[PDB]
Order: structure tokens, then C-alpha cells, then sequence
């Protein structure tokens, strides 16, 4: 899907989950 | 263990 | 999962259970990929070592949920089997080489703020992000340790391990098809997939476009959470070829 991969709960309110930061972080 | 499920399902 | 916490309510609303009708158990995890697509290992469905050889009937898929063991009213959808495909050269003699399967449900499936599907990822995304250090996310509903169970789904986040290492974890023939993933030893931190976490999805969330994509599928792993070992996962865009070529021909 088009939207496929974004969260109703999450991505589509721009509210994060508890540890996504932990994963960004890692991307270096 | 687990709870039952709607008997629709199983058919 | 051993040593994961609990999930957040939606946070992984592409999570799928693969559960027996009779007895009416947990099998597997699987994962959303369209309205009508759910992905999963193929040693989910077969094994002939363990006599395991399930076929449409046997199967529910349960999608949306949170609770282990409670049928959750209102929030989760059960879905039946239409179809299921196996990869054509799926290893289970050997080493689990290929270890994926596409199953077709026979309705498709209403999305809500639990049920939602996870991203396939390109060339370019998989090139970017399946880097040694760079970190997924597992989920299931799976043992808590290698020797119970848990109330909830559980999540743990585990980095990526460069290939010589999970080479020399292992006397099994690791492939170009697979990778591994979670701490060292000496990184203090632990976490694994155990069994009955199996055709989970592993994902991770790119930073160029803020979704979130599977990489790869629980696989094997030679007991839970040891240290010096890793965990194996299907690694996913070396198998987007017959993936779509699965649902250009039977979509
Ligand atoms: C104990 N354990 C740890 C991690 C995982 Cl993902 C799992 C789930 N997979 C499994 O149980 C798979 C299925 C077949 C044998 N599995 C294993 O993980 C075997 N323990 C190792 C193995 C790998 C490849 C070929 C033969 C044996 C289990
Ligand atoms: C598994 O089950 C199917 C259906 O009965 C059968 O055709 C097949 O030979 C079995 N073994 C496999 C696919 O390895
Ligand atoms: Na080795
Ligand atoms: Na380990």
C-alpha cells in the first residue's frame, strides 16, 4: 500500500513510540 | 491457554 | 522474546499470529504486508525433521493483537487461508537457506489503528540500512527464555552483526540469504528471539522517509539469548524477486 509502514497510532499523529530514538541513533 | 474462539472462525 | 519488553498498544500493527485450529495454539508470528498478504519462514508450515507439514486448513491468522491468549473482541481480526506458498528452494534439510512463505488470506482485511501494514523494503533502502551496528526491531509472542510465556506481545530492539562474526558463532552454512543480529558478550546489553517468535518480522524505521520496513523474518537460532550466539533472520530484499513474482501471478 501506499501508506504502507506508518502507524496510525504513531507516524500518522507524529507521536513517538517509547524506544524508536534507540534505532535512529544506531543509524550513524 | 488460550481463550476460545468464535466458533465462525472454526468452521 | 528473552529480555524485551512489553509492546505499546499499535506499535507493531503489522504483527500477525499464525495460530492451530485444533488444538487451538500459537505457532508462529507473521507480518502484514497488504490487505490480503501476510509473510512468514517457511519452517512455520513445514519441517519434515519434526513432522511438520500444515496446509490452508489447519491455519488462522489473527491480526491485530496485543494479548497472548485472549481473544481480543472488537480489536482483532481472525482471517482464513486461501493459499500457501513456500519458497521453491526453501534449505530444511540443511540450513533453513530461503526460509520464507507468502500465505493469501480468503478475504481481505479491514486496516484500524491495530491493523496496518509494514513496508517491503527496495534495493536502496536495504542497501542503506542492513549495516553492522545499525539496529531492528523484533517482535512476538514467543518463549521469555531458552528453558514461560507472555501475557502480551513483546519487543526488543537488537543491532545488526557484521558477517564474520555470526560466521564464527556457528557451525551451521550461513548464506547470503540470511543475517544475524543481537549484542556481543562484552556489549553488557541482551535480547533475543526464542521459539515460537518464528516468521516475526524484523524491522527497521528509515530515517530518509520515517517508515517502517521488514528486513528480515525470525529464522533459527541455536538455543535463546546465549552469549557468543546471535539470532538468524531471512534476509528479506534477497527474496523481494519471487515475492513479487508470488503476487504479480496470484494476487
Ligand atoms: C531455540 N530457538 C532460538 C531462536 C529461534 Cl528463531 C528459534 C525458532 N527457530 C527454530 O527453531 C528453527 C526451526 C528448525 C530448527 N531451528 C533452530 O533454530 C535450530 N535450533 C537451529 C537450526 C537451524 C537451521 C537448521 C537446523 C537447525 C528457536
Ligand atoms: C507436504 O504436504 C503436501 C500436501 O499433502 C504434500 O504434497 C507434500 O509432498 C508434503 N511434503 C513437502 C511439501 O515437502
Ligand atoms: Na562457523
Ligand atoms: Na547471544
Amino acid at each position: 500500500e501506499a501508506d504502507c509502514g506508518l502507524r496510525p497510532l504513531f507516524e500518522k499523529k507524529s507521536l513517538e513510540d517509547k524506544t524508536e530514538r534507540e534505532l535512529l541513533e544506531s543509524y550513524i | 491457554d488460550f481463550e476460545e474462539i468464535p466458533e465462525e472462525y472454526l468452521q | 522474546i528473552v529480555e524485551g519488553s512489553d509492546a505499546e498498544i499499535g506499535m507493531s500493527p503489522w504483527q500477525v499470529m499464525l495460530f492451530r485450529k485444533s488444538p487451538q495454539e500459537l505457532l508462529c508470528g507473521a507480518s502484514l504486508i497488504s490487505d490480503r498478504w501476510v509473510l512468514t519462514a517457511a519452517h512455520c508450515l513445514l519441517y519434515p525433521p519434526w513432522d511438520k507439514n500444515f496446509t490452508e486448513n489447519d491455519l488462522l491468522v489473527r491480526i491485530g493483537k496485543h494479548s497472548r491468549t485472549r481473544y481480543e473482541r472488537n480489536i482483532e481480526k481472525i482471517s482464513m487461508l486461501e493459499k500457501i506458498y513456500i519458497h521453491p528452494r526453501y534449505n530444511w534439510r540443511e540450513n533453513l537457506d530461503r526460509d520464507i512463505a507468502l500465505m493469501k488470506l480468503k478475504k481481505p482485511v479491514a486496516f484500524s489503528d491495530y491493523i496496518h501494514p509494514v513496508c517491503l523494503p527496495d534495493r536502496e533502502t536495504a542497501a542503506s540500512l542492513l549495516q553492522a551496528g545499525y539496529k531492528g526491531r523484533v517482535t512476538g509472542w514467543g518463549n521469555l527464555k531458552e528453558t514461560g510465556q507472555p501475557s502480551v506481545l513483546q519487543v526488543v530492539n537488537l543491532p545488526i552483526v557484521e558477517r564474520p562474526v555470526c560466521k564464527d558463532s556457528t557451525r551451521i552454512r550461513i548464506t547470503d540469504n540470511m543475517f544475524c543480529a543481537g549484542y556481543k558478550p562484552d556489549e553488557g546489553k541482551r535480547g533475543d528471539a526464542c521459539e515460537g517468535d518464528s516468521g516475526g518480522p524484523f524491522v527497521m524505521k528509515s530515517p530518509f522517509n520515517n517508515r517502517w520496513y521488514q528486513m528480515g523474518i525470525v529464522s533459527w537460532g541455536e538455543g535463546c539469548d546465549r552469549d557468543g550466539k546471535y539470532g538468524f533472520y531471512t534476509h528479506v530484499f534477497r527474496l523481494k524477486k519471487w515475492i513479487q513474482k508470488v503476487i504479480d501471478q496470484f494476487g
